[PDB]
């Protein structure tokens, strides 16, 4: 009695081929037969927490800046917040260097021009809905929802200030600063930064940067 | 170096809280300290 | 892709200092291709595994096979193609520690991945050229199914 | 010859001491379970000896060579 | 001297309302039912039963306070269909499922006594 | 088939099965490294053939040894190719492919030495010996 | 171990040495101190009259705040040293004993 | 710590070419490797805490290490290391003089 | 009975800001009594619920930001760990590391240092259980205890 | 362009079937 042939040898002990292989052939004989811009919010009202002549120190720096002394500086004032920053972003083997196209953050929303509205991918909001009127999206009942709902929104406060109640109903992320504490500003800014960069890649990764 | 800027303003501002405040009744607390587990014994 | 890793392992020992929990149990696997040793913690109620198993282990950092990389909250409705179809047992969990024979010297020749799903734990201890896309504190899911063979 | 490697499993719980059962579930399990067909020789070899004081079968001898 | 009696876990006062929604802030397509005096024998028939919709992400409830009259379940739908209507739905079929039984139960007690 | 018809996807996705239903036919691990190579995933690839070498030959096979020193090359690990090819020379040293493979990996390392102004004179008299 | 010696290796380790002591039934502090092969600068009463009467005011901060984190530290609970060395100061900040009667 | 374990875990060696770059960026290990100032300042930062060994060592006799004092330092750091996903593997750019000043 | 001094008590002696005590630097307030045994046996290793269990739980959590965690084990069926359930509870980012009682003392010496076969030494990272079973020893009246991180 | 010079090695995916069994036989 001999239990290994010569046809047995070639055998597989219990899976079966013949189903999973035939489809990939189909596949392959199918085959042989032939058959960007993105955008971000700010507030231009000039209580606000970031302001359009302190906004680079904290986007850019990652620093905070009371704009108390900005504007007692005498600072000049940009058109918009677009940054060409310096990052360096490691390769999928590990190699670290800094590449940058378009972003639009929002300062003078109305000058816009027609190709850019409709681009917000992360928001930052001062809390009156005044703050958005005429703005694309913006439900003709005066609703901003269709923004802040389908876009991750950002909102700079106080850590004590009791949190705004429009803000608090409307789908924006609270980044709470210190009044003393200036080195706990950095994490802040990175976790914004982190967010925001979850947001574009995930949702608007097709556009360009 | 990012971190290492947090950690010192950390460190400063945990240690600044520490500090012991002017009208502190520490007399009293001392005595507290004392005799509570004094019931223990 | 994202695919971090993956191998056929084979059970060679079941919860060896004797079991600890009832639902959970230790699995002392070793690869075959690799040459990875692995200790997993299977809740090995809902997926029962015996001595001897042969399991396709892919530790992969998102189940979107176009590698479109997941926001970790829970939504069951989805028509998106998922790994998951093609598997049995799916975890999901960190990777909390990475840990090799580092020296002053020279770098670690073998490294150990740390993962825990939630609580339960797992260590796939290799040679460190294909632990790379492990990274502290990162998600990762454990996607495994046993071999019909 | 799965029915037949059950019904001799059941047979040899049963009655362990006969000695035809525990040969012809070896004779199955060759094919499949190499260890179950060593220990179902071995258990036949060790009722010959203990129980029925007859020498080992030269057959028997050879399968578990193989 | 300060027993409640026992009529308010059931009895209406003026002013409250049977059932109250408020839309939840932290996620969209989520509110908050609040039934008034009502208890578990209401919130576990409707908390299983928006679980069986396979639009819901989430439904549960709690007492905020055992000794409060009130009621707090929890819904939150996928985003084409609001959690008003899967309530509703849920209820609205739920009572279909309870006349059913009515109508087999009756069936099958007639038929035990000399069947 | 499929993988000489350059359907590597298609052909990993058999040899996958194949694998999935035996790990003892020496031939499915090789032709899963060659489709790591293909696929550029040299260091997989590398460890199937150095586990292909241990479990499958009792000896040196050198078609197998050159396949590992054709990744390690393209793995820019020019080292562990020259000595990998050095391995297979030694067992079959008449084989012209062996000794211009080495040559070649020889002639790779001095470029490198050479073309890095980092590299101190050991480093160079060495490479210029290899050239 | 603070009953044992502990002395600083050459090598740096602090290295415990287990040496005879001898603990006694009533006291002469100043006695026993000056005894000969007697170690004066560790041996101690656990009595602080006569840690004043020996070895001062100062010495009796010292050794009651010790003598009391003592009895409070037997049980193993512990106290904040600042409630040891608050109390110590106060009984001793006059100069003498200030009993807490 | 002993003599010898003083130096291996403290010192901070800079003369060792090939550990600098595991640890620190291709930047910063030639502005420790020629810069005779920096290796200068670290220095005196390692007799620094040399001084300090032997004030915590008349301090705290009896290797007394547990100490109470107001920041948890190695949880700051650790909350630090999260908080920046620091990743322990990769060389850091933190330049050793800042540390010291 | 006057605001001066409601707002005296209201910012000197309210209870949370009595956590912590002077008396030994340790919190006075902990996890105890018969929740602690109920916490223990919930962060077991073994320890899972279903979807209907869990968005149950959920409903009593206060801060909870009202998003399930992807459940520890997908497949064959969505079932979450009590670990991912009390990695919710704990909040913002702490970072402590504490050991369960039964914690054997030849462990950390030995392999399964990092890995723990009986699911002890306790490990919270980045405001999650990471690993471990909580008692007296993490969540109650001690010194380093989670409470007192947290505070 | 002249395509730069690799490793002279040519891939061949093989299915070589094994060798007859002549395993020991049963009686």
């Amino acid at each position: 009695r001999v239990w290994r042939t010569r046809t047995t040898i070639l055998q597989s002990t219990g899976k079966n081929f013949s189903k999973n292989i035939f489809a990939i052939l189909q596949s392959v004989k199918a085959r042989e037969e032939g058959r960007r811009t993105p955008i971000i919010i700010i507030p231009a009202a000039t209580t606000s927490l970031i302001t359009m002549l302190n906004a680079k120190d904290l986007l850019q720096d990652l620093k905070f800046v009371p704009s108390d002394e900005k504007k007692k500086q005498g600072c000049q004032r940009e058109n918009e917040t677009l940054i060409q920053r310096r990052k360096d972003q490691m390769q999928p083997g590990g190699t670290a260097i800094s590449v940058t196209v378009p972003y639009r953050v929002v300062d003078q929303p109305l000058k816009l021009m027609p190709q850019d509205w409709d681009r917000v991918v992360a928001v930052f909001v001062q809390g009156p809905a005044w703050q958005f009127k005429g703005w694309p999206w913006l439900l003709p009942d005066g609703s901003p929802v269709d923004i802040f709902a389908k876009i991750k929104a950002f909102h700079l406060k106080y850590d004590e200030v009791r949190l705004d109640p429009n803000v608090q109903k409307w789908d924006v992320t609270v980044l709470e600063l210190s009044y003393h504490k200036r080195h706990l500003d950095r994490p802040v800014f990175l976790r914004f930064w982190e967010t925001l960069d979850r947001y574009m890649v995930k949702h608007k990764s097709h556009l360009r940067f | 170096g990012e971190a290492f800027d947090w950690l010192l303003g950390e460190i400063e501002s945990k240690f600044n809280q520490a500090i012991a405040h002017p009208g502190e009744m520490v007399g009293a607390l001392a005595a507290q300290s004392l005799g509570e587990p004094a019931t223990q014994m | 892709a994202g695919i971090l890793f993956e191998d056929i392992f084979d059970v060679k020992d079941i919860d060896p200092e004797g079991k600890k929990f009832d639902r959970v149990s230790r699995l002392h696997c070793e690869s075959e291709s690799f040459k990875m040793d692995l200790i997993l913690d299977v809740n090995i109620q809902i997926y029962p595994v015996d001595l001897g198993d042969k399991f396709r282990l892919v530790i992969a950092s998102t189940l979107y096979e176009d590698g479109t990389l997941d926001d970790g909250e829970y939504n069951p409705t989805d028509d998106r193609p998922s790994r998951a179809d093609q598997f049995e047992y799916v975890m999901y969990g960190k990777v909390y520690r990475i840990e090799g024979d580092e020296t002053s010297t020279e770098a670690a020749t073998r490294l150990s991945a740390y993962v825990s799903y939630g609580g339960l734990l797992m260590r796939l201890q290799g040679d460190a050229n294909n632990l790379h896309g492990f990274e502290v504190d990162s998600r990762v899911y454990l996607l495994m199914k046993k071999l019909a063979f | 010859r799965d029915i037949a490697k059950g019904h001799l499993k059941k047979v040899t719980e049963q009655y362990p001491d006969d000695v035809e059962a525990w040969i012809e579930l070896a004779q199955i399990l060759e094919q499949t379970d190499i260890q179950g067909a060593l220990s179902a020789y071995g258990t036949a070899t060790r009722i010959l000896q203990e129980k029925v004081q007859a020498d080992v079968p030269p057959e028997i001898l050879n399968n578990v060579g193989a | 001297m300060n027993a409640p009696p026992a009529f308010e876990s059931f009895l209406l006062f003026e002013g409250e309302k049977k059932i109250t929604i408020n839309k939840d802030t932290k996620v969209p397509n989520a509110c908050l039912f609040t039934i008034n005096k009502e208890d578990h024998t209401l919130g576990n028939i409707i908390k299983s039963q928006l679980l069986k919709d396979p639009q819901v992400l989430f439904a549960g409830y709690k007492v905020p306070h055992p000794l409060e009259h009130k009621i707090i379940i929890r819904v939150q739908t996928t985003p084409d269909y609001s959690p008003q209507e899967a309530f509703t739905n849920a209820i609205t079929d739920l009572i279909s499922e309870l006349s059913l039984l009515e109508e087999r139960f009756r069936v099958a007690i007639k038929d035990k006594q000399e069947g | 088939v499929l993988a000489h018809k350059g359907y590597f996807r298609e052909a990993r996705d058999v040899f996958a099965q194949v694998r999935e239903a035996t790990a003892d036919i020496s031939d499915v691990w090789l032709n899963l490294a060659h489709i790591y190579v293909e696929q550029k995933q040299y260091i997989s690839a590398v460890q199937m053939y150095e586990n292909c070498l241990r479990k499958f030959y009792k000896h040196q096979n050198t078609e197998v040894v050159l396949y590992l020193a054709r990744a390690l090359f393209k793995c820019g690990k020019l080292q562990e190719c020259k000595q990998t090819l050095l391995k297979a020379r030694h067992v079959a040293p008449s084989d012209t492919v062996l000794m211009f493979n080495v040559a070649l990996v020889l002639q790779r390392l001095a470029t490198s030495v050479l073309k890095d102004e980092k590299s101190n004179l050991k480093e160079v008299l060495n490479a210029v010996k290899e050239l | 171990d603070n009953k044992k010696k502990i002395i600083i290796t050459e090598d740096g380790e602090f290295k415990a040495l287990q040496e005879w002591i001898l603990e006694t039934d009533g006291v002469s502090l100043m006695r026993v101190l000056s005894e000969k092969d007697v170690d004066p600068v560790r041996t101690t009463s656990n009595d602080i009259v006569e840690i004043f009467t020996v070895l001062g005011i100062e010495a009796v901060r010292k050794a009651l705040e010790r003598e009391l984190y003592h009895v409070i530290s037997f049980d193993g609970s512990y106290v904040n040293y600042r409630h040891l060395a608050l109390l110590c100061d106060t009984m001793t900040c006059r100069g003498h004993l200030m009993a807490i009667t | 710590p002993s003599n010898k374990a003083f130096e291996k875990k403290f010192r901070f060696d800079y003369t060792n070419e090939r550990a600098l770059r595991r640890t620190l960026q291709e930047d910063l290990v030639k502005d420790v490797l020629s810069n005779a100032h920096i290796q200068n300042e670290l220095e005196r930062e390692f007799e620094r805490m040399r001084e300090d060994r032997e004030v915590l060592r008349v301090i705290f006799p009896t290797g007394d290490s547990k100490v109470v004092l107001p920041c948890n330092l190695l949880r700051m750091i650790w909350n630090a290391q999260k908080i920046f996903h620091i990743n322990p593997r990769l060389p850091s750019d933190l330049h050793p003089i800042k540390v010291v000043e | 009975q006057s605001l001066e001094t409601r707002a005296e008590i209201q910012e000197l002696a309210m209870v949370p800001r009595m956590i912590v005590t002077p008396q030994s630097n340790r919190p006075v307030m902990g996890i105890v009594q018969d929740t602690l045994t109920a916490v223990r046996k919930f962060t077991k290793r073994d320890v899972f619920l279903e979807r209907g269990e869990v968005m149950n739980l959920l409903m009593f959590l206060s801060t909870w930001d009202g998003k399930v965690p992807q459940p520890a084990i997908l497949k064959p069926r969505p079932l979450w760990t009590g670990k991912q359930i009390f990695s919710l509870i704990i909040p913002g980012h702490i970072n402590c590391i504490r050991t369960h009682s039964t914690h054997p003392d030849d462990e950390d010496s030995g392999p399964y240092k990092h890995i723990s076969p009986g699911d002890t030494k306790v490990v919270v990272e980045n405001g999650e259980l990471i690993m471990g079973i909580l008692c007296k020893k993490s969540l109650g009246t001690s010194a380093g205890s989670l409470v007192h991180i947290s505070y | 362009l002249p395509e730069r010079s690799g490793v002279v090695c040519r891939v061949k995916y093989c299915n070589s079937l094994p060798d007859i069994p002549f395993d020991p036989k049963f009686i």
